[PDB]
């Protein structure tokens, strides 16, 4: 927890630094908090690292007289 | 009897603290730091250290807990529409900005601006073992969610909070809701240019209000200050001999004998356990009523944002017509829109009338004379009919009432008999 | 300490909102005040709860006797059981019995031999003096602590308690409500606020 | 199905505390008394005032 690992997988986090975990690019529901928008889930045999997802993704057609 | 002429509408602000910041404590590094004497000697105390660290995760994840039940409450994310049209209403002051890299809006800049070799204190503090864990959500997820709130109550109206979201124009839903409030809907068709340039003038004037004055969000820094003064005061308790020879305990070691540093050595330790349980007593009353300002706001952000509410005084001052959500640093500000009357005038009323032997009582309005005739007007706005059998019903002889008058009533269908 | 607003403030505040819901109806809490007949506005509240006006205006006698019967019996009920102001004579017992323990707590020895300083002072050493007024010390200031602790765990409860009396009086008397059983037991017509010590 | 023919106006009583007594309190007047020996060392001690 708030400690920069260059002085201590490696992944610095605004919480700290995170080890055994693998970061990915995706965006899931959040499994287990980390902090700071950082979320852990087991996945794929592995543990991996994202970044939360807020929903899904909608727009809705606005009209002057629809 | 006064019947209103004329009306206006209200913008007005309310801001509710929210969550608070979430501590941790390092217990012997706080009590003694580096020394090996205490590292031996406190264990003998048992373990006062698992309900403080269990009682501060709590705290810390009911923080979490209610930022995430005030703010999120929608299944989806909206998006408005790329052309900014809705019927005259100018809503570019509150949705959120694209210029800016932190795609905020023209006010909640405001609002977290106004809000805020040598050490810093937090330095200083985290060298004392008091660390500050950051927050769960980010300010921009806390952006979008607002966001999408604002967009989902702008184009489809409170259809999103009940079920799959149902578009609407925007001149439609205000008249849905000025007939909510009990005001026909003739009258938003016929003022919808006045209506928007009330509008636009009343969030105009909300914008200097909060850009003048700088003390408008005391709750928000109240907390803050107070945070900041227990956390002041634990570290200053830290340079008092609680009853023995000396604060600082090396010399303690150094100067005398271990059987007298012994004793020092206790009274050092129960003076700060007891300094940390009234810490961790104290942060338990603040978190609990944080909670229940949460949960205030919860509620509100649930009745007056997602739906119109019938609640006196609940969602502003006045008939309440509309709410749009804001976000500030440990809080949320409510904009509520309302309507008040103006410009009334006198009028003279009857309980019913007395024609053809019979008593007519009106079906929705009421009665009024401008001193000559009679008519048949709306409650909370003044339009005058003739009186008729369409608007009128009867139920029983005119002898009972009192204050009756006579008048007739007019048949709408004799006229198309004898012609 | 006592309070900013003395009781002849609080009688007058309680008197405007008599007369502004008497002589307005619910108007004045939501704008401009505009006069009607009392009549008038009881047909408009039974209309609210769902019954047509026509009924009020053919018994307004009886109804107008009902009520002045109500108000009449109510004063006799509030002359007789003790139990119905029950809640703030226990809050001002509860606070005076604090006090009374925080006083009496002073003549407990907390280990020590005896709790006058005077004699200690005049009749033991010094160095023995330190250590027994350090116990004494000790014990008072665990003793005011504690009295904290609970005074403010009590306000919080009390700052509760006013909020729901802030949202009842703004619900049910500037206004008519539809919730249920939040102001009476039946149909809400409407409501009147007296004042009470605390 | 049964429908109601007569009505009865009610009236019912409700009580509500609002406020609590306001108080306030001397360290050295309630500690230590009347001798100056005290306050002396207790001033030492702390400022929990
Ligand atoms: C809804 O009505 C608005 C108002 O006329 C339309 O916006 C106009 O669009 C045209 C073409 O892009 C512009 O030349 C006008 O200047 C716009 N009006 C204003 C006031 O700026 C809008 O296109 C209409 N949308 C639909 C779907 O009919
Ligand atoms: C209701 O109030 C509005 C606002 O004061 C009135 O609109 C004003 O009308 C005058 C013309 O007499 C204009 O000079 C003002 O510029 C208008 N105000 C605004 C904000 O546009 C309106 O006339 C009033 N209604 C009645 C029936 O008197
Ligand atoms: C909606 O309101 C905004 C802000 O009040 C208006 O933006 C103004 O645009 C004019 C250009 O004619 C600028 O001179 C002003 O400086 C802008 N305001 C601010 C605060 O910078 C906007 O014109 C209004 N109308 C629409 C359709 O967006
Ligand atoms: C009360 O209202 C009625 C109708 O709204 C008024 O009656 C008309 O008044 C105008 C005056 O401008 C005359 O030209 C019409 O001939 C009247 N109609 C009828 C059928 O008589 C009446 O004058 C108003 N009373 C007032 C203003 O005191
Ligand atoms: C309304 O009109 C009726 C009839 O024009 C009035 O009833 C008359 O009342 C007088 C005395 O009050 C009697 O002598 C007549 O016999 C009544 N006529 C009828 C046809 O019943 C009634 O008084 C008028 N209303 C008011 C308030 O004066
Ligand atoms: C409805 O209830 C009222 C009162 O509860 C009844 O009024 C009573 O009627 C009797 C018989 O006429 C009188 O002796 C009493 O004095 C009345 N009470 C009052 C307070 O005046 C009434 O009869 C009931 N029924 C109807 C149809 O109204
Ligand atoms: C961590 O240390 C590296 C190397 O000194 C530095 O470049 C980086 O900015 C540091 N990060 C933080 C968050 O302190
Ligand atoms: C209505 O009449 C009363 C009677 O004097 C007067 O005081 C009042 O001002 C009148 N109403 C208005 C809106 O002027």
């Amino acid at each position: 927890q708030g400690v920069n690992c260059t002085e201590v997988n490696v992944f610095q986090t605004r919480a700290g630094c995170l080890i055994g975990a693998e970061y990915v690019n995706n965006s899931y529901e959040c499994d287990i908090p980390i902090g700071a928008g950082i979320c852990a889930s087991y996945q794929t045999q592995s543990i991996i690292a994202y970044t939360m997802s807020l929903g899904a993704e909608n727009s809705v057609a606005y009209s002057n007289n629809s | 009897i006064a019947i209103p002429t004329n009306f206006t509408i209200s913008v007005t602000t309310e801001i509710l603290p929210v969550s608070m910041t979430k501590t941790s404590v390092d217990c012997t590094m706080y009590i003694c730091g580096d020394s090996t004497e205490c590292s031996n000697l406190l264990l003998q105390y048992g373990s006062f250290c698992t309900q403080l660290k269990r009682a501060l995760t709590g705290i810390a994840v009911e923080q979490d807990k209610n930022t995430q039940e005030v703010f999120a409450q929608v299944k989806q994310i909206y998006k408005t529409p790329p052309i900014k049209y809705f019927g005259g209403f100018n809503f570019s002051q509150i949705l959120p900005d694209p210029s800016k890299p932190s795609k905020r809006s023209p006010i909640e800049d405001l609002l977290f601006n106004k809000v805020t070799a040598a050490r810093d204190l937090i330095c200083a503090q985290k060298f004392k073992g008091l660390t500050v864990l950051p927050p769960l959500l980010t300010d921009e997820m806390i952006a979008q969610y607002t966001s999408a709130l604002l967009a989902g109550t702008i184009t489809s109206g409170w259809t999103f909070g009940a079920g799959p979201a149902l578009q609407i124009p925007f001149p439609m839903q205000m008249a849905y809701r000025f007939n909510g409030i009990g005001v026909t809907q003739n009258v938003l068709y016929e003022n919808q240019k006045l209506i928007a340039n009330q509008f636009n003038s009343a969030i105009g004037k909300i914008q200097d209000s909060l850009s003048s004055t700088p003390s408008a969000l005391g709750k928000l820094q109240d907390v803050v200050n107070h945070n900041a003064q227990a956390l002041n005061t634990l570290v200053k308790q830290l340079s008092s001999k609680f009853g023995a020879i000396s604060s600082v305990l090396n010399d303690i070691f150094s100067r005398l004998d271990p059987p007298e540093a012994e004793v020092q050595i206790d009274r050092l330790i129960t003076g700060r356990l007891q300094s940390l349980q009234t810490y961790v007593t104290q942060q338990l009353i603040r978190a609990a009523e944080i909670r229940a300002s949460a949960n205030l706001a919860a509620t509100k952000m649930s009745e007056c944002v997602l739906g119109q509410s019938k609640r006196v005084d609940f969602c502003g001052k006045g008939y309440h017509l509309m709410s749009f959500p804001q976000s500030a640093p440990h809080g949320v500000v409510f904009l509520h829109v309302t309507y008040v009357p103006a410009q009334e005038k006198n009028f003279t009323t009857a309980p019913a009338i007395c024609h053809d032997g019979k008593a007519h009582f009106p079906r929705e309005g009421v009665f009024v004379s401008n001193g000559t005739h009679w008519f048949v007007t709306q409650r909370n706005f003044y339009e005058p009919q003739i009186i008729t059998t369409d608007n009128t019903f009867v139920s029983g002889n005119c002898d009972v009432v009192i204050g009756i008058v006579n008048n007739t009533v007019y048949d709408p269908l004799q006229p198309e008999l004898d012609s």
